């Protein structure tokens, strides 16, 4: 076993009855002094490194010749001027196999932490030698975490998509389907994780022209892109991931939870492709006065009407629907329907559940599209428009399929450097260039949403570090009350980047002026109610920072209403899996699940504590799973008032409770506003 | 989670031994050497005698302390193939390849052969020692089984796989290629139910049932050390056998949820060419807060 | 003088209830009454629970008791037919005809039924009586084992083979066709060995084993005649099921070398009307014409 | 149970010892006097059927405006004067089962016998009423038989496409790969059935954008294409079928074959995908050789070559792959490949075999491609290149994917008529049209190559039940005589009106002037030998006949120097599955598999004696399982020598009979010229 092994394990042998932390940092310095300096390969200075990454098609040299070498060698210089040190094992060891670039056998090491931070500050500075040193002093301050796409792929010739998440909009045709199947390919090739909306593909039982009960339902579908996602696997190193999004009303829902049941047939059962569910108030309606609810077939609405059922608002449209003779209906329990999706959950964390009123009744691009379905991680709510795929030598109506780009603010690290203000803006201008670079040549709705809507996703990582290393439990009204005004903060000044970037280009996102940016409407309960710390703790948590005002904000609002806004959408809090171990933060937002997790690589095994985690703050690490879901789902929603997609909420569930509980977790996170709810992992 | 699946692959697996040809390995055989011939029917007459203990033994005696109808029947279908698929295509291929005197003589051998009886006692032992009621006495039998079917049979295994990989005796070696394929799923389906077992103890028992098994393990190996070099260094073989043990004595470790024991190693090239929450319902005011 | 044969005919009878499409009784089913329903998901469910026990026990028992690799192995082959194909097909026959609560209703009137457990206990506690060595206890085991085989069956298999007779149901009724072919042999194969034991006996002995055979059979043959009442008054066959029944004791007599005990009756005419490949290697002359 | 019902059921009772053949007869008459007429609409005349079909959208109006009333009356007139009854009560059941029009309700029947070859006529002369006549009086004399899909669709609005035999090219790209499988789809929507040629996909492990051991190889392209076609199933009518051809020298080759194993497991097994195997020539030299033979991995081919392996002579190629380092390849022994092709065929029939250089060496296209696979009943063999589908927005490279067009000749009613001339130019005639009027705009390159090629498969049936009606065995040398006879003046014939056509319309098919039949290469064999019947018999047969002697034939050739040819490939012989029922033949120039063959249709049986049997003609009505499979493979290489494209040749085989056997009767297949053969039926 190797030195930093031992040294990593013997955290967990206690001496004086208290963990050795402390350990863990003399395994970061073997595993350096004994792995990671001995297999990085050395040049005699940065430019023979810089020509050798160029030639052996490891760097793409166009953004590299909007440098002069002097500027590189300046940035470079920037970014090991700091002298960072990874503080656990664990942050250096997932850097240096999930994102450091190897050579092509994988022997040796060609990037340290600081040549990946000054590649990917030189790539989203785009020829400014200033921006890219504010770049490097962001990354390695760690205030800001480029998403893994484009952590890992940025300025690489042989790299991917830097976009994590796509999201597609299927239409009720075979050509819509192959299509579907097409894009879904090519994205899962490209490694982006691929979410499709089956909501408008008519149910089982359906006419294809005239002859009746032919469709197979969105079954059927779901088995096509299931085999997709599995062929289109990243060339066999990531299992090919993919998420079908149905709405409840749906008739096939039924058979869409049947694709997750533990039982399923194997002409029934999916595996490779996550489902989520699409609930409007009106099931939480129907589910709560216990009426009997139907669900619907989406081409006989179509037929109807002349518009798709999710096109529309049920809220509204439900009793037109079941009132309608020409519309065809199956009548289902609301409430036994709930029951199975909180089974379906307690077994295999299926459905993502997207509380479609709650994401429309704060949702700014209304006029667009209504946010229909979700992403891969239920965190990214857009409005897509769907895409008319015609046959072939005929023009295809193309539509707008929902992408965008993911970073991570580091709470602890932004707010111990005051600089909410800088981070947020600088974090908006590299997402912002992701977009900007980023051309899909196999998905055109994809291509034209990304030069349109300009969508990106600014999340936030370490709230639960911050917290406990800040002596505040994350359950606590005090925690609440800082996510309150830290995402206050962080979308006022995303608001403010992305008017400024407005101005500076003279163009707004497409369809901006009837958003509620436009109008002001975004900026009412901004412009009426302080968010500022009701705590005194906090408060002093918040010193040496402005934090924005009623006053500022209606500043912000007309400066808006001058400028308009460049992004459609700006804050979207992804997980951040693997990416928060090499900046020594707590996954997102969400509380933290074990204090110290034992994970396996190798034969051999690791212990990573959590980031701080210390004798002094070891009961404000509280886990997850032993904390009470009500007060979370609390505090995702306080988070989520502020972020204008959603935020991936995974609960946390003991095994002692029971579906009903679940249930009740759901419908509280309804009531207080949640958008989407990502997993319910069981203890 | 995990017989219903396995059911299916044994039964879609089914076979007869009249299937598969055997005359026309003459035409190989005759020009093997002595020591080649010698090594051949030491080696089958060993798989021979450990895989009748299995099918008189081994699979019904699990069968018999296992409770679940499905998981019965599934055992059974095992048992079935040892003793009227494995045990007579064994027969056959002796049958083809040395006259009556030959076999007797090479079975005498080996029935007093220190190496082989070793092994074969040491499985036995804890066959017999499997206590009604006792699932820790069931589950060191299933470990033992395990050892068998995914362990101890491939020292013998690798010698027909040596000669499949070259293009010799062709037809014996499709027989022991379909043998040693239901020999590695009854491995991995008996090793689900001995872990089936192992999590439902204590971790001080798990500690203990670890202990159990390493020490097993390690009592075999060394004996099949000593086996192999008995039979295979007069073919000058012995070297690259033991890298095949130890190759499957990992995948009988995993097959019973456990670490590998030994490093990674490369395999012989020819050999290579040869192989539920509680459901309660809503009672309302659940939907208001 | 006869195992190698039986052995030969077992294998060569192998089947899957998957190698029959049931969609087709789908209509034929539909259109039954409820009573007729009932009755065939009853009649089904306790060949179910018979075929549960004879392989899970009964076989694999008397299997371990007798003497011999070849007689082993066809004994061991019949056990994976009783729990791996016959009680499975049932349930095949059970997920295409009925909803999953019928099914579940079912299982739990066998759990109940009294002469389904009357006649579990009887069977079943004669295998587990059998003591090593000890051939009388063997013998009686065998009888048990033959009176399932060849009499108790029958009360099951008349309604499928009365439906079969008229066009109906016939999907179902050629798997049942199937496992009644394995029975009657089955019965027979056992039947022999059973006779072997009892003609090592002195004449008193065998005396007092005919009487066991005989009182055994009337009492079975009272708790059937319940059982058949029970299921068949509501369907308006009882009396005929009960001719059926006493013609296959006097089968099941027979089978263990004894007179027949009922006198011939004439049973329903319906029912009487509801009675890998070879390889070679290619030869360098197989090429040229 | 019904009364004609009964009435055929009484045929296996015997008396006097023999089968009561006759009361089939009857049984037609009472399902005619029982059923059909009291289920058949009548109208007061044949204008209100008409209107009441055309508004109804039973028909089209297109092809019924292009007559006047008194000119389609006249057709229908000219069919019923005919009086056509069935002979046999299958005949009957089968045509007023699977072509009879019937209302929406599928419980009356609006088309009889004669109205639907009516409409067909009228849809295939395309305005002329003597024409339409013509083709009344061919179909009503049952001389010949458009296809299921023409026969059953030819006239109807609410109809699939009239070809239901289509081959497709997969070039070795995702982008190409989702096209294919988009085109699978759209084509079995259409009803018709497909083959894909998978050789010039890169195998398992190649590389992908130089990153090794990516490929899925085609299994997962098998997998992919069989959820498609397990998807698009008719609209819920009939199980999507589909075929996959991979060549032998292709590395996946095992694991293709892999695919049809029972032992396979539920993640490579295809359950609704047919395999076919192409052999070439070298192939079968290396197994005679018994030397080991290398299966290539394609990818490493086409970057040193620049060519796919299937693109190029591997009889010539074979040599400079294997002594190529930079092209990888694997150890195979083709005498275990073919013994595991012949256990395969026996466990499931599968896979197809195609003998590539027995199709290439009389090719008389190769200039324009060699045909590299069969489609999904391995008779229909013809030039296909490969389109290169790119990203989006980029025009594609269309290519040539096949589809022909099919139709059968009724061998004893075209000779017992004394019309080979007359029927095969009639129905090279509808041929033709059905090709011109077929527009599929989801296939491109099936679009393009119909467009060019104008490619139609004309074949034959009921050569059995003609021989054993005149006392000739289908063994016998005289049976192998006449079939060598009869097809050489189809041959002739079916070249004339080809010729006539190109002649009339002043155009040939795309690239004929590099065809053997530009060149007069084609007619070698036609004006050197004399075909001739050799026996008197057959010679009797031919009385009233000109049979084409080697003068004719020269003729033959200098009208098509002069004039062209129109069709690229004229004669294909199909299975011909139920067309042969309801023209009372036995299927294809196959040999019966029963003389009486027992059905079951709901839960009533049924038996089907081969038509014209009887105690005279019981002892030449040999079933094809008790015959020498090395004569019959002589009748259909005698039958493939007048044949442009393949014959669909089952194997019929005994249960004794092993995997030597069957290798046998393939290696004599390749021996004697076989191009295809289709399966191995075991009794
Ligand atoms: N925790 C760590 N994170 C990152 N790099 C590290 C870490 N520990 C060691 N290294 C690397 O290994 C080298 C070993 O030097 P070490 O940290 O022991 O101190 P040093 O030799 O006094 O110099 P310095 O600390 O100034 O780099 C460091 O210079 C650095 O490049
Ligand atoms: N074998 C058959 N094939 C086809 N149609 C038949 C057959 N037998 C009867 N029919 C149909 O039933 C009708 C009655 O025929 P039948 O044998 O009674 O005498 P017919 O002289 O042909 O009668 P019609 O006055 O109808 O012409 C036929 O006209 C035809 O439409
Ligand atoms: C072709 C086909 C379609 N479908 C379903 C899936 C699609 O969402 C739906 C629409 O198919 P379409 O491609 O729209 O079929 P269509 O346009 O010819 O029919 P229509 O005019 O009614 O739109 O039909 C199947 O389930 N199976 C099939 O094989
Ligand atoms: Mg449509
Ligand atoms: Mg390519
Ligand atoms: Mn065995
Ligand atoms: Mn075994
Ligand atoms: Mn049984
Ligand atoms: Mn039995």
């Amino acid at each position: 076993v190797p030195k930093w092994i031992q040294l990593n394990n013997e955290i967990m042998i206690q001496k004086d009855g208290k963990f050795q932390f402390d350990k863990d940092k003399e395994a970061v310095h073997s595993y350096f002094v004994d792995y990671i300096n001995q297999n990085t390969v050395f040049f005699h200075n940065l430019k023979e490194k810089l020509d050798y990454l160029v030639e052996n098609q490891y760097y793409e040299e166009e953004f590299l010749s909007l440098y002069s070498f002097e500027d590189i060698k300046e940035v470079f210089k920037t970014a090991y001027a700091k002298k960072f040190r990874f503080p656990s094992f664990m942050s250096a060891f997932k850097f240096y196999n999930d994102y450091a670039l190897k050579t092509n056998d994988k022997k040796k090491i060609l990037e340290r932490y600081e040549d990946r931070i000054s590649i990917v500050a030189l790539f989203f500075a785009n020829g400014d030698t200033e921006k890219a040193k504010e770049y490097v002093n962001l990354m390695i301050n760690q205030e800001y975490q480029p998403s893994t796409p484009t952590f890992l792929n940025a300025g690489r010739k042989r790299r991917g998509e830097l976009v994590s998440c796509f999201l597609l909009e299927v239409n009720d045709s075979l050509n819509d389907i192959s299509r579907a199947i097409d894009i879904s390919m090519q994205l899962s090739k490209l490694g982006g994780g691929v979410s499709l909306n089956l909501s408008k593909l008519r149910a089982k039982g359906e006419a294809i022209k005239d002859v009746e009960n032919a469709t197979k339902g969105v079954v059927g579908v779901m088995k096509l892109l299931d085999n997709a996602f599995r062929y289109a696997d990243q060339m066999g190193q990531r299992q090919g991931s993919g998420a079908a999004y149905l709405n409840i009303f749906h008739r096939d829902i039924n058979d869409f939870l049947d694709t997750k049941k533990i039982s399923a047939d194997e002409d029934v059962r999916v595996k490779t492709l996550s489902i989520g569910v699409v609930i409007p108030d009106k099931f939480v309606e129907l589910a709560r006065e216990d009426k009997a609810a139907y669900v619907f077939y989406p081409h006989t609405i179509y037929k109807e009407y002349g518009q798709h059922m999710d096109e529309m608002d049920m809220n509204e449209m439900y009793d037109k629907f079941v009132d309608n003779p020409r519309v065809k209906k199956e009548k289902i329990n609301p409430r036994k329907l709930l029951e199975k999706l909180a089974m379906l959950r307690s077994e295999s964390g299926y459905p993502y559940i997207m509380f479609q009123d709650n994401v429309n009744k704060v949702h700014a691009n209304n006029h667009i599209s209504k946010v229909k379905f979700s992403n891969l991680c239920s965190e990214v709510l857009q409005a897509s428009q769907v895409s008319s795929y015609t046959d072939y030598d005929e023009e295809d109506e193309i539509g707008l399929d929902i992408s965008c780009n993911l970073g991570s603010l580091n709470i602890l690290n932004v707010m111990e450097h005051k600089s909410i203000e800088k981070t947020v803006k600088l974090a908006t201008d590299s997402l912002t260039h992701v977009s900007e670079t980023t051309d899909i040549r196999n998905a055109p709705a994809v291509r034209r949403a990304n030069k349109a809507m300009k969508s990106i996703g600014l999340g936030a990582m370490n709230l639960h570090g911050y917290l406990a290393q800040n002596g505040i439990a994350y359950e606590s009204p005090e925690a609440r009350d800082f996510a309150n005004t830290f995402f206050m903060m962080v979308n006022f000044y995303s608001i403010q980047r992305s008017a400024e970037i407005a101005k500076e280009k003279g163009e707004t996102f497409d369809q901006y002026e009837g958003s509620t940016y436009a109008t002001g409407e975004y900026f009412d309960k901004y412009v009426s109610t302080d968010f500022s710390p009701k705590y005194e703790k906090i408060a002093n948590l918040f010193e040496g920072m402005h934090i924005p005002t009623t006053e500022d904000w209606k500043k912000l609002k007309a400066f808006v209403a001058e400028h308009g806004m460049y992004h459609s959408y700006r804050l979207c809090i992804a997980p951040t899996g693997s990416i928060s171990y090499v900046q020594s933060s707590t996954a997102s937002v969400m509380p933290i699940m074990e204090r110290i997790e034992e994970r396996t690589y190798g034969n051999s095994k690791t212990y990573y504590p959590m980031p701080g985690l210390a004798s002094n703050n070891w009961f404000f690490y509280k886990e997850a799973y032993d904390m009470d879901m009500f007060k979370v789902v609390d505090m995702i929603a306080t988070i989520q008032q502020h972020i204008d997609q959603g935020i991936s909420f995974t609960l946390f569930l003991k095994d002692t409770m029971t579906t009903r509980d679940l249930n009740r977790i759901d419908l509280y996170a309804h009531h207080r506003g949640i958008k989407t709810i990502y997993y319910a992992r069981t203890k | 989670d995990f017989t219903q699946m396995f059911y299916n692959q044994n039964v879609k697996q089914f076979w007869l031994p009249e299937e598969i040809a055997l005359n026309g390995d003459l035409l190989t055989w005759k020009y093997l050497g002595k020591n080649e011939q010698d090594t051949y029917m030491k080696v089958l007459a060993g798989l021979t005698l450990l895989d009748t203990e299995q099918g008189n033994t081994g699979m019904p005696i699990v069968a018999e302390h296992v409770d679940g109808h499905q998981r019965k029947a599934v055992l059974n279908f095992m048992a079935m193939m040892e003793n009227a698929v494995h045990a007579k295509s064994y027969s056959n291929i002796f049958m083809t390849l040395a006259p009556t005197e030959t076999i007797n003589e090479v079975f005498e051998w080996v029935k007093q052969n220190k190496y082989l009886q070793k092994k074969a006692q040491m499985i036995v032992g804890l066959y017999k020692a499997i206590q009604k009621d006792d699932e820790i006495s069931l589950f060191k039998a299933m470990v033992a089984s395990v050892y068998l079917e995914s362990f101890l049979f491939y020292s013998g295994f690798y010698y027909p796989l040596y000669f499949y990989g070259q293009g010799k005796l062709m037809q014996s070696g499709e027989i022991i290629n379909l043998i040693l394929r239901d020999e590695a799923i009854h491995g991995v389906y008996v090793g689900l139910l001995a872990q089936e077992i192992y999590n439902k103890q204590t971790e001080e028992k798990k500690a203990e049932l670890r202990e159990f098994a390493i020490d097993l393990l390690n009592q075999l190996y060394e004996n099949e050390l000593e086996y192999t070099e008995d039979l295979y260094d007069q073919v000058g073989l012995s070297h690259d056998v033991k890298k095949f043990i130890r190759y499957n004595a990992n995948k009988a470790l995993m097959n019973l949820g456990f670490d590998p024991y030994f490093e990674e190693e490369d395999i012989n090239p020819i050999v290579l060419n040869g192989l539920k929450a509680t459901v309660e319902p809503l009672k309302d005011d659940d939907f208001y807060f």
